[PDB]
């Protein structure tokens, strides 16, 4: 569900579907990432799986 | 009991009923079983004539 | 690297990802309940221990009036509610609204002259005193009009509500009361038989005015546990017209969020907003509150309802004003029953012995654990040597959220205090307000909700100074409904409701579609959602109801008969999910009942044999739950095999009565019949009629016919 | 038995769960295409979920299928049978050679007369079909185009017409109900479309009204339906002047009101004092919808601007050719001439916010918009608490 | 028109009904049960027009008093 | 008997780990899900 | 006189012929049949 | 063709349809396909000649 | 329809034109008082072109 809201929103912005571009990217839009961890007080991305 | 005088009778015999009730100062929501017996006696009569 | 889920809200709004924030997937928290009823009387008692305390000569149990009370001094919660101060704010809210008092109080009038008595077994489970427990409110409703009978009392058998709430009323007059009680007679076997049982009139008073109470346990986000109360059937009377007095006065209301449910909800919240927000002064800040009241129930005297339906009824026949106030007297002099007694054992002789709560002050108060101790030695003075507690202030959960409610939206509606520079407005329902306030700068916005606050605390409302905050207009929440700049996500909390039905295969399947295309109509779930969730619910039932695909290699009883079935039927598209057959439902067709779905990829011998015309499991008294399914919501279904009803896990009389008249007249089952004659000669004259039509027909035979008119004329009909 | 066993008759099917096959038969030959990932605006609505074959009301619903499937227990049929006759014996042919219980039927015939109506949130079309795919053709942030596999407009002129022949006849009243119960349409009396929608225009609400049924209460002034939100206004009679130069003697209301107000498909808030217009909320719906909106609000709102802002005459009258109420005068002819107050009304600047935004005289979403005028880009929902309360019919 | 009235015996149904010719009686059951006695109608009716027909009556002699 | 209230502990370091370990890949999987019908409408396509 | 049980009371029998009598006691059956289903029968008290 | 003949039997000068409704959705001009990226149908494996 | 005094004339002093007959058929025709007149003149003044 949430991560369904999350990829609906993008598809709010540019017109087309992005199920594809969230996870994996594409040549017009970067993979997307989320802030998941940290190390040594750094936090650290993370894929969107 | 007004719904069912409402949803029974037509509006000109209650539009009868009420006048006439108006004309003993009796009111017709104080007592919705007498302006139904008066609708359903200015109806038989209708139907007789 | 060390993960961290939290961090998911740093890249996304809470109110985005609020649906992972509640565990709503984990084992709701579940239990003796006396301990907490004992605590809720305390309680109730302590907040109000400086009104009026007195001693009922009707009943014997101590009584105590908080009603204009000395005003708090402290914010602890306060039960001191100024009647004059109610009589405003029902004198504001009736100026404000075009004689909306009387056409309610009309209106509530004339649904309670249609009223029958049958409408009481509707509800949950309900206090019986001739058994002094829990039983379902038909029973209790059957019961208690069988003990009327034997006191000289009627209006049952009169239909309407208004002779038996009269009767109900003469009840509690009678020098005795007589009725039957369950006697489990020893004879080893325990074997229950009716007993003629009286009771004084006290006693009976007591009776009726007790408060069974019981825990909640199905509650899923408090930690502490608290105690829900059922009421006897000599209340149900009063409180349902009270209710419903109440409710039609609330609907008009626009600050009242009850009894609208679902979409309207969220239609009136982002409209009210929306208001709110147009009416911004310029420069002004309009503030909400986001409240979340407690003691709602705990501080709300039945003394200030009494004045409420009092002032309510202003302009209406003595006899209903009289009727309709008869609910907060019963309620103002309730009485609580104890659940079931604590328990006391010791470990050097491995013995432990619940003690019923009569006994609570047999044993000396050393014994019980201190908390105990302490509850026991405050709960005294208001015990009943029958082992119940002396509850008159206060009210428990759940009995007037309509007329509480009101009591809210008059507090809301006064809009203004001393003409200073503000206004307020808001949302109001059963323990769940949000407050707006509008003024020039956030000083007066605090100085407004100040003001409100002391306002509510001259009714006996206490908002939660710990569970409520204040933010700027635009982000709020409301009944755990979340609201930020236009978007309210219906939180998502219908999860727990994708299991099987748990009625039939059939009925299983069309209600849990429905449910599927309903959250996805409202709730926002999205279309791969909604597919999961259609994979995750056919694979629950096919598993619950032992029928996979009939390829699959699993065993099972009638697995091995799906798998005969997979190929001595060609046709493999048309077989129902319940015969292991492919599923076929997606987003498009959840609105479509499977049968009809699949009717033309059946086979013409699967679908003559699947929707023969006679099934031995399809029965007529079966079809009751064709309709609704238990709220009551509306599915689709096909008549079936698959139609089929579980095993079941003055009763006899009007059961069997009942069957035998269905029976008889199959019309009875769909419509109210209608006539003004012994239900014996009805069906002794359409049993004689049958009789003739079936001889003349040829369906009987002559000593057939001979026979049947022998045992009418024994009836006494021919 | 479901392997092997007797094997049953398949015609019933056919007929019986007629409503079932024809939503398969809508859903099959329904024509999809592109969807639209772009915001949705949705709007709360009162719709029905499911079509029905012949809307009535619960009671007389009952009485047909009693009629239908039970023919005992059929003494002295009421003045609705003879209204659903085509219906009645229709479904008598179509069920008859079956051996279903009766009471499936029953309640199939149930779910195929008597109305379901809920709030939902739609944008679009509303008809039922449409409706019954809602799940899927609508959504908070993308749309789907499909197509699925009369009445009302000759309701509507029948209802004017029966008003106007009533109305300049003396007691009006009895003259149109006489008219009312004695029209048909094609195959029944007036009353078996207007008992079937809900509310409708004015005309329709007024002969519901004269004959026996239940309409919203909602208060129609010329187009714009209005519902009371809090306030009490005192009707007291005062002398005014008109930008004309006259003088007229009408009823102002005395007191500050609030109002939801709509119009075609325009929806909003008015909030009115004395003699004067205060605020007004809109969304953006439709030019037309919202000029009209603006206007007729103006005149309700008896804003001493709107009488200032005459210029011609007020003499008019209706087809009937009778005199009316210097409110209804004035609403024609600012109605006529809608550049008559707009221009002298005065201007105010832009709502500056996030998403408050202004519209001009022209009614293109246009800044520095009209003196109190507001267009939010959101959507606002109003028309709460239909009680459809008592109302007495003159 | 009229109470149960033995005399005609046992009831009849609709296709017996049926076959009496219009004017006759016939004992029947009315609703669950209710036995009355029933006349077959020789016409069709309509309430609405009598009803307007007696108002316009009505109204034609008020005014013609008037 | 008197209550028995749950101890007050501190933070562990198992439950940091397990929560690292259970989110990540693995060769084997076990979650698998019944069929659905086929999709037509462009919608389920994209749902698919 | 006309009664809500299919009898009555007529001065002279040749008044009203049998179709007049029996539409009266046909719409006074009605009007009974529907107040007993919305239990108004009871609670309907008559013109004494 | 009903709004048509209701057009052409109207009032106003202009020949221009009011309804647009079933105009619209009866030359199948909502079935058009939307045009999209090019760099999108590149990466795309469903998007063939 | 058309009330512009086009052919090069500066925008600004259309609009002053404008508003300026715009008061006068206000005042004759009693929409505004001499109180309004008179502020009207005074920033029609303080613009330039009268």
């Amino acid at each position: 569900q949430q991560m369904e809201a999350i990829v609906e929103q993008e598809s709010s912005i540019q017109g087309y579907d992005m199920t594809k571009a969230c996870f994996k990217g594409d040549r017009v839009n970067s993979p997307k990432t989320f802030s998941i961890g940290t190390q040594e007080g750094k936090l650290v991305k993370g894929s969107f799986g | 009991m007004d719904t069912f005088i409402t949803r029974n009778f037509q509006t000109t015999i209650i539009q009868k009923a009420k006048n006439t009730m108006a004309e003993f100062s009796e009111d017709p929501e104080l007592q919705p079983a007498m302006l139904f017996n008066i609708c359903v006696h200015l109806e038989v009569c209708y139907v007789i004539s | 690297m060390n993960i961290n889920p939290y961090f998911l809200f740093i890249d996304v709004p809470i109110q985005a990802a609020i649906s992972t924030t509640f565990p709503y997937t984990g084992v709701p928290p579940y239990s003796t309940g006396t301990g907490y009823t004992i605590d809720t009387v305390i309680r109730t008692h302590e907040y109000s221990n400086k009104g009026k305390q007195y001693i009922s000569d009707v009943t014997g149990c101590t009584m105590v009036d908080p009603t204009n009370g000395p005003l708090p001094e402290d914010n602890e919660p306060s039960a001191y509610a100024q009647l004059d101060c109610v009589l405003e704010a029902l004198d504001r809210m009736d100026e404000e609204h075009p004689g909306l008092f009387q056409a309610a109080s009309q209106n509530a009038m004339e649904t309670l002259m249609v009223t029958t008595v049958d409408k009481l077994t509707q509800g949950r489970q309900t206090f019986d005193w001739t058994v002094c427990r829990n039983q379902p409110a038909a029973t209790a409703l059957n019961t208690t009009i069988t003990s009327f009978r034997l006191n000289d009392l009627n209006g049952a058998d009169k239909g309407g509500l208004i002779p038996f709430c009269q009767d109900i009323i003469d009840s509690l007059d009678r020098p005795e009361m007589t009725f039957f009680s369950v006697k489990n007679i020893k004879k080893i076997k325990r074997i229950p038989m009716k007993v003629k049982d009286k009771i004084t009139k006290v006693e009976y008073i007591k009776r009726a005015l007790s408060l069974n109470t019981m825990t909640k346990d199905a509650e899923r986000g408090k930690l502490k546990r608290r105690a829900i109360a059922t009421a006897g059937i000599q209340i149900r009377g009063f409180v349902l017209v009270v209710e419903n007095l109440a409710k039609n006065i609330c609907e008009n209301l626009e600050q009242s969020g009850l009894p609208v449910g679902g979409n309207e909800k969220k239609a009136k919240l982002s409209n009210a907003v929306a208001k709110m927000l147009s009416n911004c002064p310029p420069g002004g800040i309009s503030m909400t509150v986001t409240g979340d009241n407690t003691k709602w129930n705990e501080c709300l005297n039945p003394r200030i309802f009494l004045a409420m339906t009092e002032r309510i009824t202003r302009d209406s026949p003595i006899w209903f004003r009289d009727f309709c106030s008869i609910a907060p007297v019963l309620f103002s002099n309730k009485i609580a029953r104890l659940g079931k007694g604590f328990m006391i054992t010791s470990k050097t002789k491995r013995l432990k012995a619940q003690i019923p709560c009569p006994d609570l002050f047999s044993i000396p108060l050393e014994r019980y654990n201190e908390e105990t101790r302490a509850k026991l030695k405050k709960l005294k003075p208001f015990f009943n040597e029958e082992g119940t507690a002396s509850l008159s202030p206060g009210m428990m959960m759940g009995m007037f959220n309509m007329l509480s409610t009101v009591l809210g939206v008059a507090a809301l509606g006064i809009k203004n205090i001393g003409n200073k520079e503000y206004l307020w407005d808001g949302l109001q329902s059963s323990d769940d307000f949000a407050l707006f306030v509008n003024a020039k700068d956030e000083e007066t916005c605090m100085e407004g909700i100040n003001d409100f606050y002391r306002t509510c605390k001259l009714l006996g409302i206490n908002m939660s100074k710990k569970k409520s905050y204040c933010n700027e207009t635009g982000m709020f929440e409301f009944t755990s409904m979340f609201y930020r700049d236009g978007f309210v996500s219906n939180f998502a909390m219908e999860l727990p409701s994708f299991g099987v039905a748990g009625v039939n295969e059939s009925a299983d399947m069309a209600i849990g579609m429905t449910i599927i295309k309903n959250n996805m109509i409202n709730n926002g779930m999205g279309p791969a959602t909604a597919q999961t969730a259609i994979q995750l619910f056919i694979a629950d039932y096919r598993y619950t109801y032992k029928c996979h695909r009939g390829d699959s290699k699993v065993e099972g009883k009638r697995m091995k008969i799906i798998k005969e079935l997979w190929e001595n039927t060609k046709g493999r598209d048309g077989l129902l999910v319940a015969d292991g057959g492919p599923n076929i439902y997606n987003l498009r067709n959840l609105h479509i009942p499977e049968i009809v779905l699949k009717y033309n990829l059946m086979d013409p011998e699967y679908k003559g044999r699947l929707l023969h015309p006679q099934n031995p499991f399809v029965g007529h008294l079966s079809i009751e739950g064709i309709k609704e399914a238990d709220k009551k919501m509306d599915y689709d279904a096909v008549s079936g095999t698959h139609s089929w009803r579980t095993k079941r896990n003055e009763e006899q009389c009007y059961a069997k009565c009942c069957n035998l008249f269905e029976a008889c007249f199959n019309s009875a089952s769909y419509r109210k019949p209608v006539g003004q004659h012994s239900m014996l000669e009805a069906m002794a004259h359409r049993l004689r009629m049958d009789a003739r039509l079936d001889y003349e027909s040829g369906r009987m035979s002559k000593d057939d016919f001979e026979k049947a008119m022998a045992h009418l004329g024994e009836i006494g009909y021919i | 038995w479901n392997t092997y066993g007797p094997i049953g008759d398949t015609e019933g099917f056919e007929r019986v769960y007629e409503s079932f096959f024809l939503r398969k038969m809508r859903l099959d030959n329904a024509t999809w295409g592109r969807i639209t990932f772009g915001p949705v605006e949705r709007v709360r609505k009162r719709v029905l979920l499911n079509p029905l074959t012949k809307e009535m009301p619960p009671d007389e619903a009952s009485n047909v299928i009693m009629e239908i499937l039970f023919p005992k227990e059929a003494g002295i049929p009421r003045e609705s049978t003879w209204i659903h006759r085509e219906l009645i014996k229709e479904k008598r042919e179509k069920l008859k050679g079956t051996m279903i219980t009766p009471i499936v039927l029953a309640y199939m015939l149930e779910r195929e007369l008597v109305a379901r109506r809920r709030f939902l949130p739609v944008a679009g079309a509303t008809s039922a079909e449409f409706i019954e795919m809602l799940h899927c053709l609508q959504g908070e942030n993308w749309r789907q185009i499909y197509h699925p596999g009369s009445r009302s407009q000759s309701m509507i002129v029948a209802c004017r017409k029966i008003i106007r022949r009533s109305i300049v006849a003396s007691n009006p009243l009895e003259l149109a109900v006489e008219i009312a119960n004695k029209t048909v349409i094609d195959t029944e009396p007036l009353k078996s479309c207007l008992a079937a929608i809900d509310g409708g225009d004015v005309a329709c609400d007024i002969i519901r009204a004269a004959l026996g049924l239940k309409i919203r209460q909602r208060q129609r002034f010329g187009r714009l339906e209005l519902k009371r939100i809090s306030g009490r206004g005192f009707k007291n009679d005062e002398e005014i002047l008109i930008g004309n130069g006259t003088i007229q003697k009408i009823g102002i209301w005395d007191g500050e009101e609030e109002f939801h107000v709509r119009c075609g498909e325009c929806r909003g808030i008015l909030k009115k004092s004395k003699m004067k217009l205060e605020k007004l909320l809109i969304n953006s719906a439709k030019k037309e919808d919202m000029r009209d909106l603006i206007i007729l609000c103006m005149v309700f709102s008896q804003d001493t601007r709107m009488f200032q802002g005459v210029r011609g005459e007020i003499n008019f009258l209706n087809r009937a050719g009778q005199l009316l109420s210097p409110m209804y005068q004035l609403q024609r002819y600012f109605l006529n001439r809608s550049n008559d107050l707009f221009d002298q009304w005065g201007y105010e600047e832009s709502p500056k916010a996030s998403e408050l935004h202004g519209i001009n005289e022209s009614m293109n979403a246009s800044d520095y918009t009209l003196k109190g005028v507001v267009v939010t880009r959101n959507v606002i929902d109003d028309f709460s608490s239909t009680e459809t309360e008592k109302v007495s019919i003159t | 028109s009229g109470k149960y009235d033995p005399d005609l015996g046992d009831f009849k149904t609709i296709e017996e009904l049926e076959k009496l010719k219009p004017g006759e009686k016939a004992n029947i059951l009315l609703y669950q049960g209710k036995p009355v006695k029933v006349v077959k109608r020789k016409r069709y009716s309509a309430l609405s027009n009598d009803i307007s027909q007696g108002i316009k009556r009505q109204r034609m002699t008020v005014e013609s008093m008037g | 008997e008197e209550p028995k209230i749950p101890n007050k502990c501190r933070v562990a370091a198992w439950v940091q780990t397990e929560m690292n370990l259970l989110s990540t890949l693995t060769s084997k999987r076990a979650l698998d899900l019944p069929e659905i019908g086929p999709d037509v409408a462009p919608v389920e396509h994209v749902g698919s | 006189i006309f009664s809500y049980n299919q009898d009555y009371s007529l001065s002279n029998e040749s008044s009203l012929d049998e179709e007049g009598k029996g539409r009266v006691l046909s719409r006074l059956t009605e009007l009974q049949a529907e107040l007993s289903l919305k239990n108004l029968w009871q609670v309907l008290i008559g013109e004494e | 063709w009903r709004d048509c003949v209701n057009t052409i039997s109207n009032e106003e000068m202009s020949n221009e349809l009011q309804k647009t409704n079933y105009a619209k959705w009866a030359t199948g001009d909502g079935l058009t396909y939307q045009k999209i990226m090019k760099e999108v149908a590149i990466d795309d494996e469903t998007m063939c000649q």
